[PDB]
RNA sequence: AAUCCCCCGUGCCCAUAGCGGCGUGGAACCACCCGUUCCCAUUCCGAACACGGAAGUGAAACGCGCCAGCGCCGAUGGUACUGGGCGGGCGACCGCCUGGGAGAGUAGGUCGGUGCGGGGGAU
RNA sequence: UCGAUCAACGGAUAAAAGUUACCCCGGGGAUAACAGGCUGAUCUCCCCCGAGCGUCCACAGCGGCGGGGAGGUUUGGCACCUCGAUGUCGGCUCGUCGCAUCCUGGGGCUGAAGAAGGUCCCAAGGGUUGGGCUGUUCGCCCAUUAAAGCGGCACGCGAG
RNA sequence: CGCCUCCUAAAAGGUAACGGAGGCGCCCAAAGGUCCCCUCAGGCGGGACGGAAAUCCGCCGGAGAGCGCAAGGGUAGAAGG
RNA sequence: GUAGAGCACUGAUAGGGCUAGGGGGCCCACCAGCCUACCAAACCCUGUCAAACUCCGAAGGGUCCCAGGUGGAGCCUGGGAGUGAGGGCGCGAGCGAUAACGUCCGCGUCCGAGCGCGGGAACAACCGAGACCGCCAGCUAAGGCCCCCAAGUCUGGGCUAAGUGGUAAAGGAUGUGGCGCCGCGAAGACAGCCAGGAGGUUGGCUUAGAAGCAGCCAUCCUUUAAAGAGUGCGUAAUAGCUCACUGGUCGAGUGGCGCCGCGCCGAAAAUGAUGCGGGGCUUAAGCCCAGCGCCGAAGCUGCGGGUCUGGGGGAUGACCC
């Protein structure tokens, strides 16, 4: 994970919808119903991906281990200041623009994402890059 | 090429109605003259997908007024895909704000290479070109490895010249699997 | 920019809230120099100071401080009877100091 | 006297009154300009401020006009949001009815419009 | 107009610490402790994916990484029943249901020759020993045994 | 366990929580008056004792340096020098 | 000014281009070269987040005056007071594990304190609805109409058939039905059929063997059933097998990926069993859309009465509106 020389210590919870969409290489993991979800799952998929794919040409990248998730105690009783870092991960939501490329070239991209996700945590889907975008 | 079905009421009550049928909604747009007209997706949409309709231009047919145009804007749909407002510009003779499609062979040194594979960054250019830009505008090399990129710069531009881009600034570059 | 424009809209703001009704702005150097009788920005501007009728431009901050009692008097009854003061590009000393008492006499009345 | 026009000032409007690029005016403006005993001034110099005047020039500050490259402006549509009434789901949550409905995102937009005093510019 | 952590700051006094299993009086489950309740921490059982072990073979035997539920046990969260009263352990005696079944069988599978193991799905039928030491149930140990299960019922049992 | 500042007060204002954060229980005799002047850090380019960073020259800049002390507001049309 | 939003304020941060700070760099006294090995102020482009960041900005809410404005409240003066702890539900933030019939605050309703009726089985707060008192009167909510029990085992068009009804996710699948789509060379289809499964195909290593059916790639040719750089049972190569092809056989429709709505596997319990019970699956069912119809509240109307309050005639009553 990574969310290094952070600031703070905790966020809140909420949840909705956002912006993620585009593509970036035309290998693409999409959510769809998430929330957050932990650096490491995450690294996870990073690894199934890397792996699975010859174990080589790069992947690249998408949401950010983002919020510092807390159960504070241990197991204990409740009325600490709530404090204590423990979890750290990703806050998407609405099926978002998840980026994974390598030069898989095929339905082999599509086993690691497959993997990837059907592991990592919730109802998603995946593709590629279907009607472009223009900036300025 | 393309063509529509136009529409009287617009703002929301309708393109929602639309969606409903299977239609979203469209701007027609022309230098300062705008006109709300309705989009009916499938076919719309074998249409754009070419893409190449997306890039370049096309006809279309309203009322019986073939005229030229192109998308400069477009609200695709948050929730999963397809769109929510189709945006079009019917050209007079000047055309200069253009994204042409643009295709370039990074001939082998890159994959076949040191595993190191290209990665296309630009691949279009908007750049200016007035009701002149081809289907395919492009440019090539034969080298993709070592820490080697390449851009707006080196470019070589062809016919219908003008950069409306950048001094360089990444069409492609190449990475390594496990490095090289 | 910001720098000199400044000296200028220092003198400025600050003269402006200054309120005791009406305001003459002054205006430094030689043939440049004049000066015309304001109030509130209500739109109106009273008399103007004196069109260049030159009476000396030798070594006369009097070319001035005549310059300056004439437009004192001038205004003095060009526009009845009033009680305010004025702008300057600078301190009353020079050419300043003149327009000053020129005025001066302007109100002085004797 | 009291017509528009050139302006020197000096006013409301906050960047289309900006940056910057080409030009261009002194006749008359006005600026730099000349010099400094005299007002008065630089913790150094009249650098600025200042006094003290022909000149020389219009480089520099400078005013309009053309130029939109950066910047500023930044609609029509369009989605998100949601004020209110109802549904659909154990669910985190989704969706439906009725008014409001920015942002960014191609348009395309600008290189100010003017308050008043006035040297005066055209019997 | 001065003295003032009256600084537990609206400040009883100037001037104050303790300890009670020796204790005693008022009311409240508006607060703990037992258990119950709801939650599930969770632990237990199960289920996905496969990096990967299984010479060869991903998955006969296995699962990295990450993931997803079942259940009400274990270590917890809460406060409403209860403080005009609910006896908490260990054991005894009589036990009653439960299956993720230990022995039983029926099974497909094997890396299954036989035999014997081991690998899951079905099925509670009966059955599911003695002592040792430990107030301990758990436990470790002696001897066997077809086998010598996990657990529900205030961790069943004081109106026994 | 008193007070100031920011969040959550959810847009008026305004509210707990053993909720997040973080300061003060000084002084400044002249940071107290007003008059007159001035006008940032930092970027770049060129320079004695330099020599990442003084001191000076040359440009550049919604002012992000600044204002005893924390935050926040403000704000160099200075409250700032 | 939170939601949104955006990124130029600050802070994040992901792939990128340029750049230096650690460096190879030795020519090693005009001491400067490539590489770059560099942390990049950076760099712009590609990228998404922030309650205590924000260049933009609402959805309402705040409030001043004019106007609606009578229910009936609205105002000030005044004596008699009770609670000073409460819970639930919905939305919005805390917290807690985004757990609890948890606890914190707020907008609303609530429930007590009326919240006594309907109701959903029965259930203080979930949808309906305010009970002053009558009626062997009728219209209705919610939500209901095979039966147990008032009300069509209505009609109409479907889709499931597992009993889902009659709680569950991850996830799995030639379920069921539906798209909006792909193969039809009647130059008669696919599974079923017949036969041939062709000669250079004969190392490249290894040849103990590749002479497709042993490992490191080969991607050519002729040649016809049209051609397997041979997908596959294999050992010692080799030798034999099904089509990947007709080629002929048949011909006349075939194998699919996305998106759909309705089900199954996954989902094991403790006194005994269960959609309320009987029950029921083309009305009897259930899910979806269509329309009609009757049921059922102290809720609403109609015979009447009691009662207080403004006003109305106040004669004492009183009566009536």
């Amino acid at each position: 994970r990574m969310k290094y020389r952070k600031q703070q210590r905790g966020r809140l919870k909420g949840a909705t919808k956002g912006g993620d969409y585009v593509a970036f290489g035309d290998y693409g993991l999409v959510a769809l119903e998430p929330a957050w979800i932990t650096a490491q799952q995450i690294e996870a998929a990073r690894v199934a991906m890397v792996r699975h794919f010859r174990r080589g040409g790069k992947i690249f990248i998408r949401i950010f281990p983002d919020k510092p998730y807390t159960k504070k105690p241990l197991e204990v009783r409740m009325g600490k200041g709530k404090g204590n870092v423990e979890g750290y991960v990703a806050v998407v939501k609405p099926g978002r623009v998840m980026f994974e490329v390598a030069g898989v070239t095929e339905e082999q991209a599509m086993e690691a994402l497959r993997i990837a996700g059907h592991k990592l945590p919730i109802k998603t889907k995946i593709v590629r890059r279907d009607a472009y975008d223009e900036a300025q | 090429m393309e063509y529509r079905l136009k529409a009287y009421y617009r703002e929301g009550e309708k393109p929602s109605a639309l969606r409903r049928a299977g239609k979203l909604p469209g701007v027609m747009y022309n230098r300062h003259l705008n006109r709300k007209v309705y989009v009916d997706l499938v076919e719309f949409d074998k249409v754009f997908r070419q893409a190449s309709i997306h890039h370049v231009i096309v006809l279309e047919l309203p009322d019986g007024q073939s005229l030229p145009t192109l998308v400069r804007q477009v609200n695709l749909d948050k929730r999963r895909r397809r769109p929510e407002h189709v945006d079009f510009f019917v050209l007079s003779d000047e055309p200069v704000e253009m994204y042409v499609p643009l295709r370039f062979v990074g001939t082998p040194a890159g994959v076949r290479a040191g595993g190191v594979l290209q990665e296309i960054h630009r691949d279009i250019l908007v750049k200016v070109s007035p009701r002149n830009i081809p289907e395919f505008i492009e440019v090539d090399v034969s080298g993709l490895e070592i820490g080697d990129s390449l851009h707006a710069s080196d470019l070589k531009l062809p016919p219908g010249v003008e950069l409306a881009v950048s001094p360089e600034e990444t069409i492609a570059a190449v990475v390594p699997p496990e490095d090289v | 920019r910001l720098t000199a424009y400044e000296r200028r809209k220092f003198r400025v703001r600050n003269r402006i809230k200054r309120t005791g009704r009406l305001r003459l702005s002054v205006f430094r150097s030689l043939k440049h120099i004049y000066a015309q009788i304001i109030d509130d920005e209500k739109g109106v501007t009273l008399v103007s100071a004196s069109s260049l009728a030159l009476k000396l431009k030798g070594n006369k901050t009097e070319v001035a401080r005549q310059v300056g009692r004439a437009l004192a008097e001038k205004a003095l009854a060009l526009g009845i009877k009033q009680v305010a003061f004025d702008r300057g590009p600078y301190k009353y000393h020079g050419r300043v100091k003149a327009l000053a008492e020129g005025a001066r006499e302007g109100g002085l009345e004797f």
